């Protein structure tokens, strides 16, 4: 959480912060499956289907 | 001697729920109603799977409940399968139950 | 010649679906099981025993555990519009179910 | 007469009580050793589902006695739909006959 | 019948090139590249693709001599690679010693004794030109092959490190030595101003390392600038044409580059990379892709590895970057077949 | 010492083990690429459900793995078995 | 009056939680759909929410009995107990 | 106010704490916020974009909520 | 106000002390602080009760550092439980041959 606070520019640990650090961590994440954090949201993770294709046709 | 199971009508063993909470150190003191009442609660929870298990018998043309016969009593009724939904019977298999 | 009687793909399949669905018995052998069991335990312990009891508990509870995931697996593949189940419905039955951890 | 040859501890159940219930329910039908253990573990499962809520109910009160009306929450919580409806009655009725039968 | 081949050379006065010393059979396609002798064509194959395989629990996944899966044993002196069989040792040398020999960890193997002649071994003499021909006759792939360097005419290995210290990861290694420092490794964080002359002033180098920044982009400078000046020093580096010299080097990629910088790099370093995951903790964890001329490294890939998985697990690295350690664990391993060539400190 | 080591009985659950786990799924058709990842599945669910037991065993001061540590061990997992003793 | 509180979730509340769930694109029947889940959603809390306040022999429902209701369905939810 | 009309059929006359109305609905929003990410995939892996309650009644009927 | 004193306790003053050994400078709001007493409140009752569990199974009326340290590992998954195992026995033994 202290990491994920100097990340943000912050020297104050908000509920984000536990969010981003529990939510990114595997091994937290699997001890704090079942457990919703209040004033966390979401992981900002957009799937790879959603996104217009950005690219250039070769030929 | 008057047991406490035939004083409250049931049929399941007041004494033994009594020393089985007593034993499991759930509380400090376990009062004189609740084993009567946990009883009561038991032995209608039983009598309803075994009045299902025997109709599923009767359906199956024999006069033995079989782990099947528990499985279809379960699976069947909607209220024992929301409260046996992460429970697995053991010799039960799953219902005859084809998508159309 | 026309004489040897064949089936259609989607009779014997119906047929021995509804003949698995009704009946209890164990479906995966019993001694590869055992041998699985013994091999995935010799990870974690040396020099274990099991009782035949214990084996038995837990190949009911594996089977059980099976038979429900490929009941989510072929509602995943019914609702992408297919008869055929993949290993993109396993994978979504156990994203959904939270076992991706 | 021979008696006491292997000394093994009397592991407690409820079978005959299930036995006595599916008497009471079906005069005639029997049941296997195989399902008297399923509803054996049955009557453990509920019987510590049923105990552990009413310990949870009993520790957010800070009272450190289970009653009949801790019972009674516990199974108006566990026991979905008319299952608690009657189980209810079943219990207030068998509380009733046990405190007045002197 | 592995007590059979210990009879057919001293009773019948048989040449040990005419039993293959595997399995035990009789029929001889080749002869043995380590040691005198013969193999039977599926063990040949197997032998040679055993070498390639790279093992993270041993140094060898399966056996050196008969190539088998289990009773495998840890050579004593720790500057040593070798790994055999149980079954190899009571065939050959006699029944009751390999029990011995797994009970010490400092039991010298025999590649590290004096004399190689221990009963029924006979050792080869530049056998590295000869395993170099075995490749070359049967393996279908040339791979890149340097001359192995005897311990008595063993050299302190001389290590240049770009845009990653591997300092720590050569001491676990025994690569280099501590609590002495005469300067057998560079870091060198800025090579920008690097010239030849200042190559040659550093002294001749035999290992060059260079890696990619760790997955939180700790650099503001585009990831193939490390590949391409690695490519630049390790020219530089390289001996003068004409002259038995060993020369190795190592680029070792935490997917930063894309499929375009994959290819260039692919093509300058004229190999296909080497894509190495790490143990599962539930799903997957990271993986790395390394390109080297180091033996039995291009093989470390493993085909049950697929691309898009790949893709996912760098875009879920790259855009959460929670861990930023490079990965020195990861690619610690790969130069595990390189102990041979140079001098271990334990 | 005495103990061969158990390998390769992953191969042990057949395709006919899993083609008949999946006629009582209520399966009609199955891929070829099922198998693998069916293998690896009940692998995992092994893995979870042993890791469990072992360290149920380890606490009792035994050597024996008991039905009563498998039964506890899924009930710790939320998968309450039956017929072995709650 | 006393019938239109479902309705009270508006179309762009759902919008911005299915913006926040990552999607992309919601059909017109999602509206009526995810109005009957969140509302079955809120009777399994609240049915438990209100038993505790029963057993309690209280008329206010507190933000504990709302924890506890959530960690007996495995909702467990933080910052509201202290 | 919806809150208030489910409680009305379970108890008549509640009281309710500021924190427990916001408990709930830091609860509720995180249940479908996850909801719709079941939903997505769901939606996603019918080679589709847009989300339908078919989508929904699968991600709920292979969480086992569907009671 | 004598009528007026009910103090419950909580784990501010020691999660407090912990981040600032860990971040000598980052602070914490009050909502991220009732959120860590949540989490060891939470992990207290898991660890407490899979115990308790623990000591049931084999007839022990005594819950020790055994009980505790079985149940670390059981619940806590992955290389995690290893370090609260380690991390548990070095503090018992720093605590047993001390002053
Ligand atoms: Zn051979
Ligand atoms: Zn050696
Ligand atoms: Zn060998």
């Amino acid at each position: 959480a202290g990491n994920a606070a100097r990340d943000n520019k912050k020297t104050r640990i908000i509920p984000r912060h536990l969010q981003l650090a529990v939510r990114n961590d595997e091994e937290l994440n699997k001890l704090l499956g079942r457990v919703t954090i209040a004033q966390g949201g979401v992981l900002p993770n957009i799937q790879s289907v959603l996104l217009p294709k950005k690219t250039e046709s070769s030929k | 001697a008057k047991t406490r199971s035939s004083r409250a009508g049931l049929q399941f063993p007041v004494g033994r729920v009594h020393r089985l909470l007593r034993k499991g150190n759930y509380a400090e003191r376990v009062g004189a109603g609740a084993p009567v009442y946990l009883a009561a609660v038991l032995e209608y929870l039983t009598a309803e799977i075994l009045e299902l298990a025997g109709n599923a018998a009767r359906d199956n043309k024999k006069t033995r409940i079989i782990p099947r016969h528990l499985q279809l009593a379960v699976r069947n009724d909607e209220e024992l399968n929301k409260l046996l939904g992460r429970v697995t019977i053991a010799q039960g298999g799953v219902l005859p139950n084809i998508q159309s | 010649v026309k004489k040897p009687h064949r089936y259609r793909p989607g009779t014997v399949a119906l047929r021995e679906i509804r003949r698995y669905q009704k009946s209890t018995e164990l479906l995966i052998r019993k001694l590869p099981f055992q041998r699985l069991v013994r091999e995935i335990a010799q990870d974690f312990k040396t020099d274990l025993r099991f009782q035949s009891s214990a084996v038995m508990a837990l190949q009911e509870a594996s089977e059980a555990y099976l038979v429900a995931l490929f009941e989510d697996t072929n509602l995943c593949a019914i609702h992408a519009k297919r008869v055929t189940i993949m290993p993109k419905d396993i994978q979504l039955a156990r994203r959904i179910r939270g076992e991706r951890a | 007469k021979d008696g006491k040859k292997r000394r093994k501890t009397r592991k407690e159940s409820y079978a005959i009580y299930v036995y006595k219930v599916l008497k009471q329910v079906h005069p005639d039908t029997g049941i296997s050793s195989k399902a008297m253990s399923i509803m054996n573990s049955f009557v453990n499962d509920v019987f510590e589902r049923i105990a552990g809520e009413a310990s949870r109910l009993a520790h957010y009160n800070k009272r450190s006695t289970i009653t009949s009306r801790e019972i009674q929450t516990a199974v108006r919580l566990l026991l979905p739909g008319e299952l608690a409806k009657h189980a209810v009655s079943e219990g207030t009725k068998a509380v009733t006959k046990y405190t007045s039968a002197k | 019948g592995r007590d059979l081949i210990a009879y057919e050379v001293k009773a019948n006065q048989r040449n040990i090139e005419d039993i293959c010393i595997c399995c035990g059979s009789l029929q001889v396609h080749t002869q043995h590249p380590l040691f005198e002798g013969g193999i039977c064509a599926p063990c040949k194959d197997k032998f040679l693709d055993a070498l390639f395989l790279y093992d993270d629990d041993g140094y060898q996944s399966y056996c050196s001599i008969c190539c088998s899966g289990e009773t495998l044993l840890i050579c004593g002196n720790p500057d040593c690679t070798r790994c055999y069989c149980f079954e190899c040792v009571d065939s050959l040398v006699g029944p009751g010693t390999s029990g011995k020999v797994h009970a010490m960890s400092n039991w010298v193997c025999y590649l590290c004794l004096p004399s190689s002649r221990s009963g029924l071994l006979q050792r080869r003499r530049k056998w590295r030109s000869q395993l170099k021909a075995f490749y070359d006759r049967e393996s279908e792939n040339p791979l890149e092959m340097f001359e192995t360097v005897p311990v008595w005419r063993r050299q302190p290995v001389r290590v240049l490190s770009l845009f990653e210290d591997i300092k720590k990861e050569l001491t676990s290694l025994g690569f280099l030595e501590s609590g002495s420092d005469p300067g057998q490794l560079k870091h060198v964080v800025d090579v920008t101003d690097t010239v030849r002359k200042d190559v040659e002033e550093w002294g001749p180098f035999d290992l060059v390392y260079g890696a990619t920044p760790p997955l939180g982009h700790t650099c503001d400078r585009p990831p193939s600038w490390y590949l391409f000046q690695f490519h630049r020093l390790l020219q530089y580096a390289r001996p003068k044409p004409g002259s038995p010299g060993p020369f190795f080097w190592m680029f070792v990629d935490n997917l930063v580059l894309n499929k375009e910088d994959l290819d260039v790099a692919s093509r300058f370093l004229e190999m296909e990379p080497v894509t190495i995951p790490d143990v599962h903790g539930g799903s997957l964890q990271n993986a790395v892709r390394v390109w080297s001329n180091i033996p039995a490294i291009r093989s470390r890939h493993w085909a049950l590895v697929s691309e898009e998985e790949l893709s996912l697990l760098a875009q879920n690295k790259q855009s959460s970057k929670l861990a930023a350690k490079w990965p020195t664990k990861l690619v610690k391993n790969c130069f595990l077949p390189l102990r041979e060539y140079f001098k271990y400190f334990s | 010492r005495h103990r061969k080591v158990l390998r390769d009985n992953i191969q042990g659950i057949t395709k006919p083990a899993i083609r008949r786990l999946a006629r009582r799924g209520g399966v009609k058709r199955i891929s070829g690429l099922i198998y693998e990842e069916t293998r690896g599945v009940l692998k995992v669910f092994l893995e979870n459900v042993i890791r469990d037991a072992v360290t149920y065993t380890e606490h009792a001061k035994r050597k024996t793995v008991t039905a009563m540590d498998v039964v506890y061990a899924l009930k710790r997992q939320g998968r309450t078995l039956y017929g072995f003793g709650g």
